């Protein structure tokens, strides 16, 4: 049997990296909001 | 990319040059390369003496420092074929080349051709007596390390304990003359800020400073690598002659001309 | 032919033994 | 005087002080070559493989450098100096005639 | 000219506060002028 | 008089020259400071490329260590050394100095925007190049990491790597780096100067941040994951002077006074004339702060 | 005199206790002698609390300094019977005591009496796990130097490869409790700059500042070290055990003082 290390994690590391790339955006979507308000 | 080991199977890289020279060249070139691009920002008609200037300016200083820091004051190189390790009977034909420098010396081992006996034979290895620096301990440790037979030669020859007395007097030589190079790096910093300034003379007295500095630290190293007894370096069938080497020339020429463009300041301030 | 055809012994009594490279050398 | 020790002995009881020894212990003519490559450099004259003789062939060269053979003085006539003393393979080669 | 209008003067000062090529041309002429010895103009880089 | 030019070539020489013979000072400035940067990143990319063989490091990341051991040596220069750039009493007095013919004081503040518009970017290539090292740390068997790490890991025969999120949140490395890119976007999104035109206390609430972020710095390399941490040896002089020109502010005491006159000039001036405090002397050409 | 050798012919003197803690004690005790000289020009009533003032501040920065360089944080300490060096079956009475700091361990092995089979058994061996230093190197220099056996058991006991995981907790809690150490001492250095600037209510927030990073530092040494799996230490017929040394209550005892002290600070600003 070939033993693989990442099997069961590339949905959780993309879902990982995608919300370090959404900081931006995260930050962008309340600055926006405060902004109206 | 995974599922293999190592992820990555190509040979590692060696730096082609000497680190310390490569740090030299890269700030200063990067220093000149500044100068250029701001030299449109220069006035007038004083952009090819500013240039000259300039240029003139970063090279002592790049001499200087390269000069104090290269080993490459006393060199000798004989190609021979000599043992090269424990427990072979083999021989190699090769270039021994022997680099004596102002903190330690630089033996090469260089293979004709570099792959012989299923080895790659580039050897270059320093051995240093600088001060706080044991270099019986740095022997010590490459006779454990089992460095090739011409290396090891090469580095016992200059042990504080080998009969012919190289160590004392080329470690004498090396550091007062690294000693008098910084003082002249240190007046060719004083000659660029006084230069600045608008006292000229003044600044003109320190290069002429700098270059006196070059040349005593060159007259101290022949004359301490002189009163050496001869040490016979013999090699297979041959024997290793060390001569004056491009650091003691670089030095000479550098501090030539920084007491030429001295004295050719303080008599022009004279005349005018 | 190279008339040395066997492997010099060293001066210093290094390399005498192929595991222990210090004994019998100088200064041990 | 105590005599030259090995630097990694002679600090705590489990390994006590070692004497270390300023030759080769083999067998291996030190006594008549030396126990370095320098000082075999310094014993030969490199003509037709010979040891390195002074005026006369049967006597080698004497000694000039300090760091060469051991200048103990005459302990009758008070004379020192490398003056009269052969340079050997063995630092103490001129203790006696 | 301003030499000429005023000929018992012996030392002018120009004070230059603008853009470093501006000042850098105040500062040239003041040079081309002190070439000739007649009088003396001191200039300075004036940055209020 | 005047004379117009051709398009193509004269003018656009022009330009060029008018542009090196006014900004020449930042030019120069400019160019130290990046190449100051360019050289620690360089330095690390040298050690990481040439002379890390022993470890092994490269044999699992290459671009990746490279990339994010250089960008880390020039993000630690570059938010250790912004904060040279609002020493706004240490800039005031250097204004006049001889120094000004050398060094823009005057743009110090545009400098400071400069400085954090290339250490994001950097930042981002640092994060970036980890990312790639986790992936391939978690893909990496356990002896290669005990390998890479010994003082974290301990090849028991497991042969199982730890996780990314691992590396990502039950690391101190890991941690503060997700925190320090949270308080990034944060400042860097309300400081930006579509964010300062729509508001002015929010980018303050967000641009006090800095205090946490250096505290974070701080923590961030502290475990010695990788190397030990030198983020305090480029941030102590620099923070030395900062705290030192805050304190000099603090000490000055600010009058406060009220307005007499406001005239709205053309083209979009605004003339204030107000009260002089009692005490106020000064000389021509001299400037003073307003709040 | 000379005409015989050793020209001093007594034994070498031992400084007789730690020269890091003993710099401390004389750069503080030092500042304290002048400010006590100094003294009579202050002022008037405000003299013994001026003394108070100075004397506290000072104490509370070398406490920080001779806890966080104090090798005194998890002490224990055993009488014996224990086999002593190799090469020998006779076994000493002795006093083992381990002391673990931020920084590494001393391991002392004092016996009883200190003159035991022809020998002085003294022994106070340092073994540090500090940043950039290698304990697995130290620990294999400790048995090539021929240290006793408790000391080199106790050593192997917190090596990295050791079964019972001492060495990386303690290596985690002493780094990072220096870390807010350090913290504490540079937030005391502020608090005496701020104390001298007229705004004293930011000087006690940062004297609170530094009694709140003394308390984290003590915390977070508990913590890390509680984490560890039971390491039984078993010398002989009797087992070692650590508790916490006088360096953790100093901790604990200059941090409460320094956040009372600022405790006390703000509430009489609020109330005056
Ligand atoms: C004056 O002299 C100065 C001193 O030389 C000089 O400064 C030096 O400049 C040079 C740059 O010009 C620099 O030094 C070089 O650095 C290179 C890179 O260094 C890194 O990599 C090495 C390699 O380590 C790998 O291999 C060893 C075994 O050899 C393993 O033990 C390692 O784990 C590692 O193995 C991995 O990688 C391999 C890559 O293929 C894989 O195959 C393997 O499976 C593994 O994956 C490391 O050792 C270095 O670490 C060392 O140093 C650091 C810091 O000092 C220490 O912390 C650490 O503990 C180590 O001690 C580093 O990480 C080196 O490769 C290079 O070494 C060669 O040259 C020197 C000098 O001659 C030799 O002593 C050395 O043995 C190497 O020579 C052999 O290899 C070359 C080609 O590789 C051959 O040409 C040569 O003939 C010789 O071959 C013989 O041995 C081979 C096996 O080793 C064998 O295959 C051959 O057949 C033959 O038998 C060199 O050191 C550096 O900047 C300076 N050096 C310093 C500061 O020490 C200065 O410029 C001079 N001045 C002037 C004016 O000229
Ligand atoms: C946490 O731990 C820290 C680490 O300990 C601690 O910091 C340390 O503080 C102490 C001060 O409190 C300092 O360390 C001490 O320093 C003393 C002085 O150091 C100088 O002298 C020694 C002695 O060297 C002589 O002897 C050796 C052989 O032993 C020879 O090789 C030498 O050549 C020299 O011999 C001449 O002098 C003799 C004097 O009588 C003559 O008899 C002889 O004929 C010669 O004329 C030197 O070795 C030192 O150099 C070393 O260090 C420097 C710098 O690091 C290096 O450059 C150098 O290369 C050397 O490595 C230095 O010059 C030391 O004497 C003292 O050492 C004793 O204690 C340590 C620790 O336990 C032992 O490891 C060591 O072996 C000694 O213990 C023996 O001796 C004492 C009494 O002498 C006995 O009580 C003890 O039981 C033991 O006896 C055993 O061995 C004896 C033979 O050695 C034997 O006779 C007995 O019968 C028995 O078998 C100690 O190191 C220093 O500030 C710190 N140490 C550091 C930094 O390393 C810190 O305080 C701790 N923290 C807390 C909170 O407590
Ligand atoms: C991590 C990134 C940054 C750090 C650490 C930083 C640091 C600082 C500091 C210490 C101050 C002075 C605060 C004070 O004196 O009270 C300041 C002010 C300021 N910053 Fe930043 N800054 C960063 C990024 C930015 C960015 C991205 C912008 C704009 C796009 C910006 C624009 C400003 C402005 C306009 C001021 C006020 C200038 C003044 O009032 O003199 N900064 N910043
Ligand atoms: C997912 C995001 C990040 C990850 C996984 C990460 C990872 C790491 C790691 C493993 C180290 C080595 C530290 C050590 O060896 O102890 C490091 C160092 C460093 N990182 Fe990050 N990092 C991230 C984000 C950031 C951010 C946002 C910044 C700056 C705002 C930053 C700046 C630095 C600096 C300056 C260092 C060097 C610190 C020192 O040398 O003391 N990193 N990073
Ligand atoms: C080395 O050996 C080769 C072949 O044996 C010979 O051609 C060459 O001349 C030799 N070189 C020296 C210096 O003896
Ligand atoms: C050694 O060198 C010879 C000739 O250069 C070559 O044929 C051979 O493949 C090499 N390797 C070995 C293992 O012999
Ligand atoms: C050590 O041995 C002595 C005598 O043999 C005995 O009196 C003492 O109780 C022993 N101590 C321990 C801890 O076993
Ligand atoms: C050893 O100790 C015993 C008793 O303490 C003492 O009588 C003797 O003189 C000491 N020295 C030797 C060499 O035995
Ligand atoms: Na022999």
């Amino acid at each position: 049997v070939v033993r693989d290390y990442f099997e069961g994690s590339g949905f959780g590391f993309g879902v990982t990296i995608g919300t370090l790339c959404c900081f931006p955006l995260v930050s962008l979507l309340s600055a926006w909001i405060v902004a109206r308000l | 990319l995974g599922h293999t080991f190592p992820f990555y199977a190509g040979p590692k890289p060696t730096f082609p040059m000497d680190t310390t020279l490569a740090s030299i060249i890269m700030i200063f070139l990067t220093a000149l390369a500044t100068f250029i691009v701001i030299l449109p920002g220069i006035r007038g008609k004083t952009r090819l003496f500013w240039l000259l200037r300039v240029v003139t300016s970063l090279f002592i200083g790049a001499a200087i420092l390269a000069v104090n820091f290269s080993s490459e004051w006393s060199v000798g190189q004989v190609s021979t074929n000599t043992s090269y390790k424990a427990f072979s009977s083999e021989w190699i034909s090769a270039d021994i080349g022997l680099q004596v420098g102002l903190g330690g010396v630089n033996i090469t081992l260089t293979g004709t051709p570099v792959q012989q006996l299923n080895e790659t034979i580039n050897y270059n290895e320093e051995f240093t007596w600088r001060l706080g620096e044991n270099y019986a301990e740095e022997y010590a440790k490459a006779l454990e390390k089992g460095l090739p037979d011409p290396v090891l030669y090469l580095a016992e020859k200059f042990t504080p304990r080998s009969p012919c007395g190289l160590y004392r007097q080329y470690r004498l030589a090396g550091h007062y003359t690294s000693a008098m190079l910084w003082v002249a790096f240190l007046c060719w910093l004083l000659a660029n800020v006084m230069l600045s300034m608008p006292v000229l003379v003044y600044g003109g007295y320190m290069l002429l400073a700098t270059g006196i500095f070059q040349l005593l630290a060159l007259l101290f190293f022949s004359m301490a690598t002189s009163l050496t007894s001869p040490c016979p370096l013999h090699l297979g069938a041959s024997v290793l002659h060390t001569h004056h080497g491009p650091a003691f020339w670089i030095t000479l020429t550098t501090g030539l001309l920084c007491v030429l463009l001295g004295l050719a300041m303080a008599v022009a301030h004279r005349m005018q | 032919q190279n008339p040395i055809s066997w492997e010099v012994q060293r001066f210093d009594g290094w390399y005498n033994n192929l595991m222990e490279h210090r004994w019998g050398s100088k200064g041990s | 005087q105590r005599s030259r020790w090995d630097p990694e002995t002679g600090r705590s009881p489990s390994n006590p002080r070692d004497p270390a020894n300023q030759v080769t212990g083999w067998l291996d003519g030190s006594a008549i070559y030396g126990s370095s490559h320098s000082w075999s450099d310094a014993l030969r004259s490199f003509s037709r493989g010979q040891l390195a003789s002074g005026p006369d062939p049967a006597f080698p060269r004497d000694s000039q450098n300090p760091l060469l053979m051991w200048a103990a003085p005459d302990p009758a006539t008070g004379q020192n100096g490398p003056r009269g003393l052969y340079a050997f393979g063995a630092e103490r080669g001129n203790r006696e005639p | 000219s301003l030499q000429e209008v005023h000929p018992q003067v012996r030392k002018i000062g120009v004070f230059s506060c603008g853009p470093p090529g501006m000042t850098k041309n105040v500062e040239k002429a003041c040079q081309l002028i002190n070439r000739q010895d007649r009088t003396h103009f001191s200039h300075h880089y004036e940055n209020f | 008089r005047e004379k117009f030019q051709r398009s193509c070539l004269h003018q656009t020489v022009q330009q060029f020259k008018r542009f090196i013979e006014n900004y020449r000072r930042h030019i120069g400035c400019v160019a130290v400071f990046y190449a100051i940067a360019g050289g620690l990143f360089l330095e690390r990319a040298y050690y990481y490329a040439f002379a890390a063989h022993h470890t092994g490091i490269t044999d699992t990341t290459r671009v990746g260590i490279i990339l994010s051991r250089g960008t880390a040596a020039s993000i630690s220069f570059m938010f250790s050394y912004i904060l040279l750039t609002m020493c706004r009493n240490l800039i005031t007095f250097l204004r006049e100095t001889f120094l000004n013919r050398y060094v823009p004081f005057d743009a110090a503040v545009d400098f400071h925007r400069l400085i954090a518009s290339t250490a994001i970017v950097l930042t981002v290539l640092h994060s970036v190049g980890h990312v790639v090292n986790v992936y391939l740390f978690s893909i990496s068997p356990l002896s290669v990491l005990s390998c890479l790490f010994p003082g974290l890991f301990h090849d028991d025969g497991s042969e199982f790597p730890q996780k990314y999120y691992w590396w990502f949140f039950q690391t101190v490395p890991g941690l503060t780096g997700v925190v320090l890119l949270l308080i990034l976007a944060i400042m860097y999104v309300f400081a930006s100067h579509h964010f300062r035109r729509r508001s002015f206390r929010g980018f303050w609430l967000t641009h006090h941040l800095y205090i946490l972020l250096y505290v974070l710095l701080i923590i961030h390399g502290s475990f010695a994951l990788i190397q030990l941490p030198r983020f305090h040896i480029f941030f102590l002089v620099p923070a030395i002077i900062y705290g030192g020109d805050k304190l000099v502010s603090l000490s000055r005491k600010k009058v406060e006074i009220s307005v007499v006159k406001a005239e709205l000039l053309p083209s979009g001036v605004t003339h204030l004339r107000f009260q002089r405090p009692q005490g106020f002397e000064y000389k021509s050409g001299q400037w003073v702060r307003i709040a």
